[PDB]
């Protein structure tokens, strides 16, 4: 997975999410999914 | 006779699936009647006493052995016969005769089950079968490769180790005389009791009676014993005693639950000669596991 | 995995061993005489249980100081060698 | 009468769960066993065989004195049986390892 | 063309083997497919190799490695031997029964394959399996399954986004267990059965299954009884393990306490005398060793 | 590969059995089937063995001894009994259908005769038919073979065979059922069998013996069932003998020239 | 095998398998018939074949060919000089005089003929790497010769080449037994010839 | 099957390699000359090899039947492996062999391993039947009057026993011999 990761060692899948917004558009895909709305 | 009569088989009624009109009337109509016939001439006090008691009575008999014979005979043929029910598929007329290409065909006994005792809803012997073979497949692959293996005349029984109630000097106690510990497969060759509690041993007195007989020939002509010859009589006898010992002791009776007949009179008559196998397929295909389930009596797990 | 290299020979113009050591047994009426010797040195000389050991000497010595001497044959793995090397030492074809 | 002791020399021990041969009981198994006799243990248990940088050793005297005779003299190449570069790698450890004086 | 004709040959069929003909160490089974000639076939130096064994060979049957080498000689060994001891454990017959309670391996149950737990060490061995030199094993491998999993990112990472977002949220401890079926399902597709090398089970050695019985003329056996040899006195360990040889194959047999004084009459000299033995069990392990038991019976 | 033998005029078999003894469906029954079955068994059993080189007879002798190679030797046996058995019935082995030479007719030598005379008490031809057809009976329940055999005695006996036991070999002869009680000189004869087998040194535990048959008579149950149903096996044997193909039988007979 | 192949033999070979080179047999087909009817020529030709064998257990394929051809066998040892010094070594055995139907004409023969030599006008070889000096009086004595050449052997030091394999029994039988038939039949259309033309 | 005499020119592949670097000149390799290869002998090799050794290191013990290597007449070989069972050879690995190359040729099956696991469970069967057959076998011999001298059990013994006894008379010699070499 790289970016997903919960280990503390990492590789640099990590910042290539950071940097390009990968990372960011998917926990704000996820927050949408489920966060608001609720129905 | 009525008591060697049986409410599937009826005259010119096939067993369907497993033989025609003809091959019920030759190979247990006609065969019966001469067991019959043959026994009534050879002994009349016989209707009225169980075959089972006159082979337990009347054993390791050599001037009557002829009676054991014949009445293990009819026994053994009737006992095979009363399980069979009769499969729906495959009419035994409307197959074709089987040639010399039945022979190289590969047995699927490894891959295709069938006539399962879970469909008849009997889950004892459901868990007595896969707990002394392991699996349904095991023990179908074994009873048709031993019964398949007899060349001449001869049966193979899903046989019960019944405990013996302390060494047959008990019987009739509660739940002991129906106490059996594993289940196994024993193939007897024309007309061999499948429990040998009784014919067990008989070389082995054999022997003695004759080393003993020997041995006053030999002191009545005063010739001195052969320490050698003693030794060797001695190890016969003990590979003897030690093989036929049970823990429990006196042997151990083998009730019998279920067997299959190989002679070919059975079913060269239609099956032809290479379809022995084909046999045997359709037979167990045509076994009503509720009468098996009810001769099968209760397991040891205790203790 | 990775076991000692084979080492071939250079064509030789013949095969075989200067002395071959080939089996031989002792006469043992030395081994006799050792015995011997052990048990005079432990038991004592010309003690009674080296006494024994005394008449074994004897039944060895009185024919022969060696006793009889047989069982003497030679080793012919030179015939076999001048046999089969020509075949057996893969040289290359002419 | 005869003596009851054996010496291990002439005894085969038949391993347990293991087929045998009437031969394996004759002095032929015996002395062809003496003669064959491997030492495979060595080359199962030799970690500098096994694929390991002999240098990086030099600071763990055992691992090296395992290739030294009793005076610390190296074992020739037959003896260890390494790979020439392996054996080469492990001289100049041994010798690295005299020099800071663990030998 | 000849090409499959030589495919099919009773040569090629022999599979190539190398193993050394004079093997000094534990023998568990088998090591050289044994090869028989017909005695006019013998008469006549037609063992059917290439080239015609000497007519010392008296035996009939005989083990090789080599068709020809260097040395212009058919590497071979006279042995057969190994035929004969499986005849043997065949005389006493007693079924194999699995170690693990394992069921008989001989028989294709649908079931099987279909009651199965999590395997990892399953995903150890994808990689750590080779067991070879490291500059190989730890590097080649490693790299090599790395570039497989760059191409098994994005999917992960839509399928978990997609189907699993809550433990993700969480950071379970069960998040791995995901990872563990993603794998597997990726190695279990079409042609990832690949190949495995084990023992099956008996191997060959018997093809019997338990349960029959071995109707006799004295009546049906219950104690079978083979003549054998006791190895040695020594046992092992002092802790009453003894080894005995019965049929080819060396199988550790029980004694009741105070064994027979026979051995103290003569010792270490066992061997020349024979026993009679019951074979208790015969379970075989994972290097194909049957670790056979019996006991010893004398006369009361 | 182990071929079922070519039969002198086979057209005349196939239209119909061999006559006064069994019908051709009967006739197809043992031979021309349950022969090419045990050819073909027998084939699978010895493929790419040593065996597989070997006729039938040599096969047996060679198997007795092997404890756990008897399944050809079994197949073996039943091979060479079942052709015996058709060559001594073969209603005419010399081809002369095309001929039509029906008045050859197959008498018994003088002999043969002499020897009947020399065995058993002197008694007469008939008495000896009588006397086999009562012991194949009393003593062969199952299937076996009926044997009028010959020793290095110059004696014909009668071996009641219960299985695929050759005459050739006593210690395979299978002709006491011990399934069935045994009386004690049976027991008897048979422990001091075990005892002339013990006798012999060979490493292959074998024992000398000629004891080569003269006539044969199927007992398995795939020659009469058909044509003699059930329980009528007697009046089997007893047409079978009726009309013996004499000429085979009296040159089995050691002319002595 | 492969570590003892000799490169002049690369047409002949099928490839290697399982450590030893692989024989092409059509060609050794073609070869074989090509041979075979050359020592039947000869044969109906009314000339002398040899065949010369010195690995053991050939005696007897060597012998029933020569009886079948009416020629001659050598399963012992070449003798050096057998054909370039025939004088000395064969000059003290006898010959006879024989007719077109390989009767002996019962004719006494003058010192001159018998100490004159007679000259294989074929020479078989089943072991043509060891009987290298056999082959080496024919080429020089002229005499043509037919030998079995595996990958060891030098195919050019015989006229008729068969490639096969030499070290087994059954195929130098197998491949002698195919030339002495031929050789067989070249003589019995030679004797039809002669008794009716 | 494979072509020899053939370079793939690098105009032939456009698509970049397994590395994702475009082919755009001739390599060392492509510079060197390949005579030899055509003049070497090939190297022939068959599938089935790898099977046989599969098969023959899954069942050790099935190397201790023996094989007779002495062809009969391969030409006269009619084999029908719809049926691995046929009449002219025996039951073995390589009946095993020819029924999976047959599988997998008529294409009933995928890969080598389901076609090699059908045939091997068909192998399974026919050997666990003929070993029956074989024990139901002597058990009749045995029921009916058979008379046995040797079985291998007591061939073993006998044998094993003759080696013991040699043994016996050379272990005591050499055990005196090292009486005599310690006595010194
Ligand atoms: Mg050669």
């Amino acid at each position: 997975m790289g970016s997903l990761s919960n280990e503390k060692f990492f590789d640099i899948s990590l910042v290539d999410s950071y940097l390009n917004k990968d990372l960011k558009n998917i926990s704000n895909k996820i927050d949408s999914k489920l966060n608001p709305t609720s129905n | 006779s009525t008591r060697y009569a049986l409410e599937h088989l009826k005259e010119g009624a096939p067993l369907k699936g497993l033989f025609s009109i003809e091959g019920l009337q030759k190979a247990w109509f006609d065969r019966v009647k001469y067991l019959d016939a043959k026994l009534n001439d050879c002994t009349n006090e016989a209707q009225q006493k169980p075959l089972e008691t006159l082979i337990h009575e009347n054993s390791k008999s050599a001037s009557k052995k002829h009676i054991v014979n014949y009445a293990s005979s009819l026994y053994n043929l009737k006992f095979s016969m009363s399980s069979l029910q009769g499969c729906i598929r495959t009419p035994p007329e409307e197959c074709p005769r089987l040639g010399p290409e039945a022979l190289l065909q590969t047995p699927d006994f490894n891959r295709t089950i069938s006539n399962e005792p879970l469909t008849t809803g009997n889950e004892r012997l459901q868990a007595a079968l896969i707990s002394s073979f392991g699996s349904l497949m095991e023990f179908r692959t074994l009873l048709i490769n031993s019964n398949l293996a007899i060349s001449g005349d001869g049966f193979t029984w899903l046989v019960a180790r019944r405990q013996l109630d302390k060494r047959a000097m008990r019987n009739d106690m509660p739940n002991r005389d129906i106490e059996y510990d594993k289940l196994f497969i024993l193939n007897t060759y024309n007309a061999g009791t499948p429990f040998n509690f009784s014919t067990s041993g008989v070389m082995n007195e054999l022997n003695n009676q004759y080393t003993n007989m020997e041995k006053q020939r030999a002191k009545e002509a005063g010739n001195l014993e052969d320490s050698e010859m003693t030794a060797k009589q001695a190890k016969t006898k003990f590979i003897y005693e030690t093989q036929q010992k049970g823990f429990s002791g006196k042997e151990v009776s083998y009730i019998p639950l279920l067997a299959i007949d190989a002679s070919p009179k059975t079913w060269l008559t239609d099956y032809g000669v290479f379809g022995k196998r084909e046999y045997l397929e359709r037979v167990w295909d045509s076994i009503e596991w509720k009468i098996v389930e009810s001769r099968l009596p209760q397991r040891t797990k205790i203790q | 995995s990775g076991k000692p290299p084979v080492y071939r020979l250079p064509p030789l113009p013949r095969l075989k061993v200067k002395k071959p050591i080939i089996r031989q047994e002792a006469n043992k009426c030395l081994v006799l005489m050792s015995n011997l010797l052990q048990c005079w040195s432990s038991y004592g000389h010309m003690s009674p249980k080296c006494a024994g050991l005394v008449t074994e000497l004897k039944s060895c010595t009185s024919e022969s100081a060696l006793g009889k001497r047989n069982n003497v044959q030679k080793s012919n793995i030179n015939y076999h060698a001048a046999r089969l090397y020509d075949r057996i030492n893969g040289k290359p074809h002419d | 009468q005869q003596t009851k002791k054996i010496d291990q020399s002439l005894s085969k021990k038949l391993p347990k769960g293991t087929i045998y041969d009437p031969f394996d009981f004759s002095m032929g198994r015996i002395h062809l066993d003496r003669k064959y006799q491997a030492n495979k243990n060595s080359n199962r248990n030799d970690i500098m065989k096994s694929g390991a940088n002999p240098l990086e050793f030099y600071a763990r005297p055992r691992i090296l004195s395992r290739y030294v005779t009793s005076t610390g003299r190296i074992q020739h190449r037959d003896i260890t049986g390494l790979s020439a570069k392996n054996q080469r790698r492990l001289s100049k450890a041994i010798r690295r390892c005299q020099a800071i004086g663990l030998m | 063309t000849l090409a499959e004709l030589l495919g099919r040959s009773r040569i090629a069929q022999v599979a190539n083997n190398h193993k050394p003909l004079t093997y000094t160490g534990k023998k568990f089974h088998p090591t050289h497919q044994i090869i028989e000639t017909k005695p006019s076939t013998l008469y006549r130096q037609e063992w059917g190799l290439k080239s015609a064994i000497p007519s010392k060979i008296k035996s009939r049957y005989l083990v090789y490695n080599d068709l020809d080498t260097l040395e212009r000689i058919t590497t071979f060994e006279p042995r057969g031997g190994t035929q004969w001891n499986r005849l043997r454990f065949q005389e006493m017959g007693v079924p194999i029964v699995s170690n693990i309670g394992r069921q008989n391996p001989f028989f294709k149950y649908i079931s099987r394959p279909e009651d199965e737990s999590h395997a990892k060490l399953s995903l150890f061995k994808e990689m750590k399996g080779d067991t070879d030199i490291s500059p190989a094993a730890m590097k080649k491998r490693l790299k090599k399954i790395t570039a497989l999993i760059r191409s098994f990112q994005d999917e992960f990472k839509e399928w978990l986004v997609e189907n699993h977002p809550d433990e993700l949220k969480l950071n379970s401890n069960k998040l791995e267990d995901y990872v563990v079926k993603f794998l597997n399902k990726k190695l279990e597709t079409k042609t990832n059965k690949k190949f495995n090398t084990e023992i099956i089970g008996t191997g060959g050695l018997s093809y019997s299954l338990p349960g029959k019985l071995k109707n006799s003329p004295n009546g049906v056996i219950q104690r079978t009884v083979v003549p054998g040899r006791i190895l040695n006195v020594v046992k092992e360990n002092n802790d009453n393990k003894w080894l005995a040889a019965i049929g080819g194959f060396v199988a550790d047999v029980v004694f009741f306490q105070s064994p027979p004084s026979s051995f103290n009459s003569m010792g270490d000299f066992i061997r020349m005398k024979t026993f009679l033995f019951e074979i208790l069990e015969a379970s075989m392990e994972k290097n194909g060793s049957v670790s056979m038991h019996a006991r010893l019976l004398e006369p009361q | 590969i182990h071929v079922v033998p070519k039969l002198p005029n086979s057209k005349a078999l196939l239209q119909n059995g061999v006559p006064n003894i069994l019908s051709s469906s009967g006739f197809k029954t043992v031979w021309f089937d349950y022969q090419r079955y045990l050819c073909d068994k027998l084939t699978l059993a010895t493929a790419g063995q040593s065996l597989e080189s070997y006729y039938p007879f040599h096969i047996l002798l060679k198997t007795a001894g092997n404890p756990l190679q008897s399944n050809i030797f079994n197949l073996a046996s039943s091979i060479h009994n079942n052709h015996l058995f058709v060559e001594n019935i073969l209603p005419s082995a010399v081809e002369h259908g095309t001929n039509s030479n029906a008045v050859v007719k197959t008498e018994p030598s003088r002999l043969f005769l002499s020897k009947i005379k020399d065995s058993f008490n002197g008694s007469d031809w008939e008495v000896v038919k009588e006397e086999m057809i009562y012991r194949a009976e009393n003593e062969v329940l199952g299937q076996g073979w009926l044997f009028l055999v010959e020793n290095n005695e110059k004696k014909l006996f009668i071996l009641t065979s219960n299985n695929n036991g050759t005459p050739y070999y006593f210690p395979r002869n299978q002709s006491f059922d011990l399934n069935s009680a045994i009386s004690i000189d049976e027991f008897a004869t048979l422990k001091q069998m075990k005892e002339l087998i013990g006798k012999s040194t060979k490493l292959n535990g074998k024992v000398q013996d000629w004891t080569m048959p003269i006539i044969c008579v199927n007992l398995w149950d795939h020659a009469y069932l058909h044509d003699y149903g059930v329980g009528n096996r007697s009046k089997y044997v007893k047409n079978v003998l009726d009309n013996l193909n004499w000429s085979v039988v009296n040159n089995r007979i050691f002319s002595g020239i | 095998s492969t570590s003892l192949w000799r490169s002049s033999t690369q047409s002949y070979i099928y490839g290697e398998y399982k450590g030893i080179h692989i024989i092409d047999l059509n060609q050794t087909l073609s070869y074989l018939k090509r041979a075979a009817k050359v020592v039947e020529g000869v044969s109906e030709s009314g000339g002398i074949i040899l065949f010369l064998g010195t690995r053991q257990g050939q005696k007897r394929g060597l012998e029933e060919a020569a009886k079948k051809t009416h020629g001659y066998y050598v399963s012992t040892r070449w003798i050096p000089g057998t054909l370039t010094n025939s004088t000395e070594i064969s000059g003290i055995w006898e010959k006879q005089e024989i007719d077109s139907n390989d009767n002996p004409t019962e004719r006494a023969l003058s010192p001159n003929e018998t100490s004159k030599q007679v000259k294989p006008d074929l020479l078989v070889v089943l072991n043509p790497t060891e009987n290298r000096n056999a082959l080496l009086e024919a080429i020089k004595s002229r005499v043509p010769t037919i030998a079995i050449i595996d990958t060891d052997s030098e195919p050019s030091l015989v006229t008729y080449p068969i490639p096969g394999n030499d070290d087994s029994l059954r195929s130098v039988n197998f491949l002698l037994g195919v030339l002495a038939r031929a050789g067989q039949r070249g003589l019995q259309n030679r004797l039809a010839r002669n008794n009716e033309k | 099957g494979h072509i020899i005499g053939k370079l793939v020119d690098v105009t032939e592949q456009p698509h970049a390699n397994n590395k994702g670097l475009y082919k755009t000149r001739p390599n060392s390799s492509d510079k060197r000359v390949g005579v030899k290869r055509l003049y070497r002998p090939p190297k022939l090799t068959y599938v089935e090899d790898r099977l046989r050794s599969l098969f023959y290191k899954q069942h050790p013990w099935e190397l201790s039947r023996p094989k007779i290597l002495v062809e009969n007449e391969i030409g006269d070989e009619n084999y029908d492996w719809s049926h691995m069972l046929q009449i002219g050879r025996p039951l073995d690995g390589e009946s095993v062999i020819q029924r999976t190359m047959y599988l997998i040729k008529t294409k009933q099956y995928g890969d080598m391993v389901e076609a090699y696991d059908h045939a091997r469970y068909e192998f399974y069967a026919l050997r666990m039947q003929e070993e029956t057959e074989q024990q139901v076998a002597l058990e009749e011999a045995e029921m009916f009057g058979s008379l046995f001298g040797v079985s291998a059990i007591e061939h073993g013994i006998q044998k094993e026993q003759e080696v013991l006894d040699v043994w016996e008379k050379k272990v005591v010699e050499e055990t005196e011999l090292m009486a005599a070499r310690t006595s010194n």
